C-alpha cells in the first residue's frame, strides 16, 4: 500500500544529498542544509541486507544432472522423463518470478513507511512552535541555530526552553492585536468628554 | 561563504558572432546558478536558472552549461542590442547571497589613434585660486590608454582625475578627459607642464605641453 | 529558519518490474541471474576431462583401431563426445544394454 | 501585470534614518518572499536583505547587521525597510525584488523594481562655476563645470545647434565633496576667427543658468 | 494492514455515486454533490488491470497429455507415473489457491490506502479554513461556490485569497469577544465617577 | 510496513495488563487504570484464528509411500525415482519456509495497524478538550470520572456536554489574560488625570 509520502505530499528526491537515503535541509543563521540522518537509514540498510541474504540462502544449489539414453523400444519411459524435467522447470521458474514480483512492492512500501515515520517524528516533537507550510517543511516561530538543529536531529528538542518566547511571535502573526489597534473603541473619547464636562461647569 | 569569480574582465566581439563567459566558485554548488543582464540605468532581468532551463520570454540563442565549480554562459548571435552588463549568482548556500563581479560586452572594430589636445587654465580660475588643466583625447579604440602627467618633466601623483564617455553608436571609439586640479602656488611655481599619451593605436607617446601664461 | 525533510535521488536508469506497474526506475538494484560464460571447457577441481574426439564409448571400450590415440588414459572428470563421434563398432551387430552400461559408467 | 513601485530616496545627513517603501501590483503579495539588493555607483551588485513569505524569517547581510530593519503589510501590499545611523559608503541605488519560488533553492528573481537613488553625504546645495577651455592655437575648445553638490547639470552649446564632436564627460566626486565635469567641442582650426561658441550650464537643484562664451 | 478508512472513521459507501470509486459531495449555494474524482480512480483502474493481466500471463497453458498403458508386469512404473501426476497436481492447486488468497488482501489494502491518501490531500490543502466535523467532512469558515469546489477538486485551492476573511468568521465562533461583552469590566463606571467628582466639587 | 506505533512513538508494552492485547490506562479522581478493550482484540483474535486454521487446512495429508526395489540392470529407473522424490521434497520445504516467512510480517504489521487505529479513534472523538502530551496520552481540560471513562471506551463521548467549560480552562492556560494583566495599559491613569483637571480648575 502506498503510504502517501514518496511522490505524494512530498515532491521528488534531492540530487545534492549524497551519503544516505533520509536527510534534512536546514537554513539557519549561517548556512544551508543537506545533512543525512544516520539512524534510520542504518536500520533500512540492515533490513534490506538481511532480506537479500535470506532470499539467496533459501534457494539451494543443484548438483550434477546429465541427460540419459534410451533405445527405440523404451519411448514410454523417455516421454515420462521429459514430462518430469519440464514440470520441475516450470515450477521453479514460476516460483522465482513470483518471489521477485512480490518482494519489489514489499521493499518500496518499506521505504515509503520510513519516509512517513521520519516525518511524523519531526512533527511530533515540534508540537506548537513549527508552522508547517507544505511538502514537509517547518518555519520555527522562535530562533534556532546549529545546536538546536542537531537537537532536532538527535530527537532531544527540549521544547519548554522556548515555549513562551515562540508564543510571543505567534501572537504577533494573527493575534487579537489587529482587532485591538492600540486603544479602546472610543471610550477614551468619553473620558476626554468626562473632562469636557469639567470645563463646561467650571467656566 | 561561497565567493564567485567571473572571467574574463571584459569581452570584445564583432557583430553577428558569439560569446562565452565563465563563472567559478570557491566550493561546489550543485546546479543552483542563475544569470542576469543589465542595461545601463535599468533593473537587471532574468536570463537562465539552474544553468539549463531558459526563462519565460527569452530568445533561444542563449544557452548555459556547467556543474561542480565552473559554469559557462554562451550567446549564439547578436543584433547589437545585447551589449550589456552580465552577472552570475549562486543560491545553493545562503544567507548571505553572493553575486558575480559584473562583465560588460564591447563591440570590436579597428584600432584607431586618439586626437589629443590640451587646455591651460583660464585666469579667472586664478582669480578664484583654481588651477584646472584639461588633457583631452577623442575618437580612440580600444579602451586602454595611458596618460603620464609631467611638471617640468617630473611625474605627479594624486592631483589628476579622469572621465571616460560611453561607446558611441557610430564609430565605437571613446573619449577621455583628464583634469589637473591644484592651487595657485604650484601653477605659478613651475612653467612647462605636459601630458604624455601612450596609446596602442599611437606609434609613439605624444606629448602635449604648455608654458606658464599660455 | 527551517528544516525541510526529503530523500535521496540519483541519475540511475535501471528498471524493476513490479505487479502494479512496468518499468519502475530505481536508485539501486541487484541482479540475480547469470548470462556470461566462456567458450572453453576446463577441468573440475584440477582434473582434466576425457575427450573421445571422433570416438564412441562403445568403440572406446572395445578398442576400435581407429580410436588408437586414447589407448593409455585411465582417469578423468567427465567424458566429452562430439558431433562426429561415430566410430563405435566397426563390425556390425548390437551392443546389448548400452544405456545401462553408460549409467554404470557415469559413477566411476 | 506585475510591477514594483518604490520610493523614499533623497539626500540625507549621515547618521540619520530613512523609511523606504516598495508597493506591489499584479499578483498575490502574501505568497512570496521579498528581497533588497543595492548597487554602488560604478560598481557591481550587492545583496542587502531578505524577508520570507509569511515574515517569520528575516535575514541581513553581515556588513549591515544591527542598523537595518524590515517589515511588510498585507492589506497595503507594501514592503517597508528602515535604515538607521547611516555611513558615507552606503550611497547606492536600491532595488526591491521578488523571489521566483518559495523553496530554499528559490531559483533567481524574475521581477524587479526600477531603482531609487539615495545619497548619504554631509554637504549643502551649491551652484556650480563655469570656466573656459580656450584654444591656444589648436582646434578644440571646451567648458569646465565645477563645485556643485547635487546631481545633475546640463551643458548646451549655442542652444543645441552643435552636435558634432561635442563630448560631455560624466561627473566625478572630488575629495572636498563636490562634483565636476567638462564638455569639449572639436572645431576646424580656421574657425577660431569668426564662429561664436557659447556654453550654457543649467543646474536644476540650485536653479541657476550660466551663459559663457569661450574665446582665446 | 487495515489503514483505517474503509468501514473505519468513514462510514459505508454511497449508492448514488455512479461513475467511479472515489468522489466528493458538495453542498454549495445552488446544489448538492455526488461528483467523482477521475484522477485517482484512473490510476486505480490501471494498477488493477496490470495486476490481473500479469496474473493471467504468468500461468502457462498446457499442451497435449494422454494417459498411458501398462501390462501386468510393469506395475512399478505405473505407480511411479501415478505418483508423478498427483504430485504435480497438488503443487499447482496449492500455488493457485495461495496466490488468490494473498492477492485479495493486497487489493483491499490498496483501496484503503487510496481512500486515506485522497482524504489527507483534501485536509492538507485546507489547513485552517475548514473546520472538520467527523467522518470525512469539512465546513468552510468562508463562502464557497462551484468554482472553488472545482478548485478543491483539481487541487489548486489558492488559499491566501480567503485567509483573512475566514479568520473573521472564526473569531465570531469562539473568540475572546464573549469574554469582552462590549465594554470594560467596570472602568467606564470610574469615568462616569470621575465625571461625578466634577459635579460634586463644582456644585 | 512498520506503521509507526509499536516501538515507535509509543514506548514498550505493559506488564500489568492481563486480559487482552489492547487497553487503556486512566487516572480519574478515585483510581488508576489498566483496563482492556474487548472490542478490537476480539476481531484480532478471530482474524488470527481464521488465519491459522486456513494455513492448516490448505496443506494436505499424505498417504502411504514405500520405497521400491530394483535389480542391477534397472539403474536408470532408480535414478529417475530418486530425482523425482528429491525434487518434490525440495519444492515442499521451499513452499513451507517461504509461507511462514511472509506470514510473520503480515501478522506483525496487522498488530501495528490495530494499535494505530485504536489511537486515532481516541484522538478523533476528543478533538479539542484533550491536550495530548506525548507517547499516546491525553490530559483532559475538563473534569472526568469513571462514567466518562467508559463513555470514551464505548466510543460515545457526547462532546458538546463539556465544550464551553473545557474552553474556560483552556483560556486559563495560555490565554490573552497574561497580556491583559487586569486593567488597561495606562488609560485608567488618564481618567485619574481627567479627574485631576477637575481638582485643578475647581480649586
Ligand atoms: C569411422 O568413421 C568414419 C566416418 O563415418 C568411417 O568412414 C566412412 O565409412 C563409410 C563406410 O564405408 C564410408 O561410406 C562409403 O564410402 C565409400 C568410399 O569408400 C563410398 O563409395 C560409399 O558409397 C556407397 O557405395 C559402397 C559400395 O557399394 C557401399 O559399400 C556403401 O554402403 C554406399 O552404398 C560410402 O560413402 C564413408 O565414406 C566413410 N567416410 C569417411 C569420410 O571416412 C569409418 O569407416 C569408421 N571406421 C571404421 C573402422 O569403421
Ligand atoms: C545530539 O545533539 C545534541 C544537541 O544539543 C548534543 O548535545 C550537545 O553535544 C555537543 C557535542 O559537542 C556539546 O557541545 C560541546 O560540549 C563541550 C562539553 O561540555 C563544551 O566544551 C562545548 O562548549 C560544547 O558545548 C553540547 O554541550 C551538547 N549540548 C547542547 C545543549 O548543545 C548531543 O550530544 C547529541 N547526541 C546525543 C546522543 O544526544
Ligand atoms: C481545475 O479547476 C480550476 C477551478 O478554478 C479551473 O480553473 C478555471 O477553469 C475554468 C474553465 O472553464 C475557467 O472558466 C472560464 O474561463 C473562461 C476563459 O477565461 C472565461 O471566459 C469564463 O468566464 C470562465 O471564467 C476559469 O476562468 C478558471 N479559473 C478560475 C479561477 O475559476 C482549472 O482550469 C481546472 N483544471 C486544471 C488543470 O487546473
Ligand atoms: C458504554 O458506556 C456508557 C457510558 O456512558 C454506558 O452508558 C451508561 O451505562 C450504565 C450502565 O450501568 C448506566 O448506569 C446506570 O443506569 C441505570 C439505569 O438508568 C441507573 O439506575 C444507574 O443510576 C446508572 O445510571 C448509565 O445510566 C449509562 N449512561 C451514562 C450517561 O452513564 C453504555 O451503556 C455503555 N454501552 C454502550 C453499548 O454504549
Ligand atoms: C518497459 O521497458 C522495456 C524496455 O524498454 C526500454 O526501457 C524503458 C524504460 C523505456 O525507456 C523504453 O522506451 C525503452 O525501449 C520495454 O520493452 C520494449 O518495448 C518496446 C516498445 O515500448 C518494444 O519495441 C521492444 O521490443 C521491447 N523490448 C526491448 C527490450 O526493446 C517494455 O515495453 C516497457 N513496458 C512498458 C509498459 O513501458
Ligand atoms: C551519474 O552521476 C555520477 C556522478 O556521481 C557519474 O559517475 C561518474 O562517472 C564518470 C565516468 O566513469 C567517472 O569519471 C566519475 O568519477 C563518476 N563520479 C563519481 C562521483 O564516481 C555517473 O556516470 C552518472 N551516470 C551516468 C549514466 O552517466
Amino acid at each position: 500500500g502506498l503510504f502517501g509520502a514518496i511522490a505524494g505530499f512530498i515532491e521528488g528526491g534531492w540530487t545534492g544529498m549524497i551519503d544516505g537515503w533520509y536527510g534534512y535541509h536546514h537554513q539557519n543563521e549561517q548556512g544551508s542544509g543537506y545533512a543525512a540522518d544516520q539512524k534510520s537509514t542504518q536500520n533500512a540498510i540492515d533490513g534490506i541486507t538481511s532480506k537479500v541474504n535470506s532470499v539467496i540462502e533459501k534457494m539451494n544449489t543443484q548438483f550434477t544432472a546429465v541427460g540419459k539414453e534410451f533405445n527405440n523400444l523404451e519411448r514410454r519411459i523417455e516421454n515420462l522423463n521429459k514430462k518430469v524435467d519440464d514440470g520441475f522447470l516450470d515450477v521453479w521458474t514460476y516460483n522465482a518470478e513470483l518471489l521477485v514480483l512480490l518482494e519489489n512492492e514489499r521493499t518500496l512500501d518499506f521505504h515509503d513507511s520510513n519516509v512517513r515515520n521520519l516525518y511524523e517524528k519531526v512533527k511530533s516533537q515540534l508540537r506548537n512552535n513549527a508552522k508547517e507550510i507544505g511538502n514537509g517543511c517547518f518555519e520555527f516561530y522562535h530562533k534556532c541555530d546549529d545546536e538546536c538543529m542537531e537537537s532536532v536531529k538527535n530527537g532531544t528538542y527540549d521544547y519548554p526552553k522556548y515555549s513562551e518566547e515562540s508564543k510571543l511571535n505567534r501572537e504577533e502573526i494573527d493575534g487579537v492585536k489587529l482587532e485591538s489597534m492600540g486603544v479602546y473603541q472610543i471610550l477614551a473619547i468619553y473620558s476626554t468628554v468626562a473632562s469636557s464636562l469639567v470645563l463646561l461647569v467650571s467656566l | 561563504e561561497v565567493v564567485m569569480t567571473q572571467s574574463p574582465a571584459t569581452l570584445s566581439v564583432s557583430p553577428g558572432e558569439g560569446a562565452t563567459l565563465s563563472c567559478r566558485a570557491s566550493q561546489s554548488v550543485n546546479t543552483n546558478v542563475a544569470w542576469y543582464q543589465q542595461k545601463p540605468g535599468q533593473a537587471p532581468r532574468l536570463l537562465i536558472y539552474g544553468a539549463s532551463t531558459r526563462a519565460t520570454g527569452i530568445p533561444a540563442r542563449f544557452s548555459g552549461s556547467g556543474s561542480g565549480t565552473e559554469f559557462t554562459l554562451t550567446i549564439s548571435t547578436l543584433q547589437s542590442e545585447d551589449f550589456a552588463v552580465y552577472y552570475c549568482q549562486q543560491y545553493s548556500n545562503w544567507p548571505p547571497i553572493t553575486f558575480g563581479q559584473g562583465t560588460r560586452l564591447e563591440i570590436k572594430r579597428t584600432v584607431a589613434a586618439p586626437s589629443v589636445f590640451i587646455f591651460p587654465p583660464s585666469d579667472e580660475q586664478l582669480k578664484s585660486g583654481t588651477a584646472s588643466v584639461v588633457c583631452l583625447l577623442n575618437n580612440f579604440y580600444p579602451r586602454e590608454a595611458k596618460v603620464q602627467w609631467k611638471v617640468d618633466n617630473a611625474l605627479q601623483s594624486g592631483n589628476s582625475q579622469e572621465s571616460v564617455t560611453e561607446q558611441d553608436s557610430k564609430d565605437s571609439t571613446y573619449s577621455l578627459s583628464s583634469t589637473l586640479t591644484l592651487s595657485k602656488a604650484d601653477y605659478e611655481k613651475h612653467k612647462v607642464y605636459a601630458c604624455e599619451v601612450t596609446h596602442q593605436g599611437l606609434s609613439s607617446p605624444v606629448t602635449k605641453s604648455f608654458n606658464r601664461g599660455e | 529558519d527551517t528544516i525541510c525533510v526529503g530523500y535521496h535521488a540519483n541519475n540511475s536508469t535501471d528498471t524493476v518490474d513490479t505487479v502494479l506497474e512496468k518499468n519502475v526506475t530505481v536508485t539501486h538494484s541487484v541482479n540475480l541471474l547469470e548470462d556470461s560464460h566462456n567458450g572453453k571447457l576446463c577441468s573440475l577441481n584440477g582434473i582434466a576431462p576425457l575427450q573421445l574426439g571422433k570416438c564412441n564409448v562403445a568403440g572406446w571400450l572395445l578398442g576400435n583401431p581407429e580410436c588408437d590415440l586414447l589407448l593409455t588414459a585411465n582417469s578423468w572428470s567427465y567424458i566429452i563426445e562430439t558431433s562426429n563421434s561415430e566410430n563405435g563398432t566397426c563390425y556390425p551387430g548390437e551392443f546389448i544394454d548400452y544405456e545401462e552400461l553408460r549409467e554404470q559408467l557415469s559413477s566411476v | 501585470e506585475v510591477q514594483l513601485l518604490e520610493s523614499g530616496g533623497g539626500l540625507v545627513q549621515p547618521g540619520g534614518s530613512l523609511r523606504l517603501s516598495c508597493a506591489a501590483s499584479g499578483f498575490t503579495f502574501s505568497s512570496y518572499g521579498m528581497a533588497w539588493v543595492r548597487q554602488a555607483p560604478g560598481k557591481g551588485l550587492e545583496w542587502v536583505s531578505f524577508i520570507s513569505a509569511t515574515g517569520l524569517s528575516t535575514y541581513f547581510a553581515d556588513s549591515v547587521k544591527g542598523r537595518f530593519t524590515i517589515s511588510r503589510d498585507t492589506t497595503k501590499n507594501t514592503l517597508y525597510l528602515q535604515m538607521n545611523s547611516l555611513r558615507a559608503d552606503d550611497t547606492a541605488v536600491y532595488f526591491c525584488a521578488r523571489m521566483r519560488r518559495t523553496m530554499i533553492a528559490f531559483g533567481g528573481n524574475d521581477f524587479w523594481g526600477q531603482g531609487t537613488l539615495v545619497t548619504v553625504s554631509s554637504a549643502s546645495t551649491k551652484g556650480p562655476s563655469v570656466f573656459p577651455l580656450a584654444p591656444s592655437g589648436t582646434a578644440a575648445l571646451g567648458c569646465l563645470v565645477k563645485d556643485y553638490f547635487p546631481e545633475p547639470v546640463t551643458v548646451s552649446w549655442n542652444s543645441g545647434a552643435l552636435t558634432s564632436g561635442v563630448h560631455t564627460f560624466p561627473a566625478v566626486l572630488q575629495s572636498s565633496g563636490l562634483y565636476s565635469l567638462s564638455s569639449v567641442v572639436t572645431v576646424p582650426s580656421s574657425s577660431l576667427g569668426t564662429q561664436t561658441y557659447i556654453c550654457n550650464v543649467n543646474h536644476k537643484p540650485s536653479n541657476t543658468k550660466v551663459d559663457k562664451r569661450v574665446e582665446p
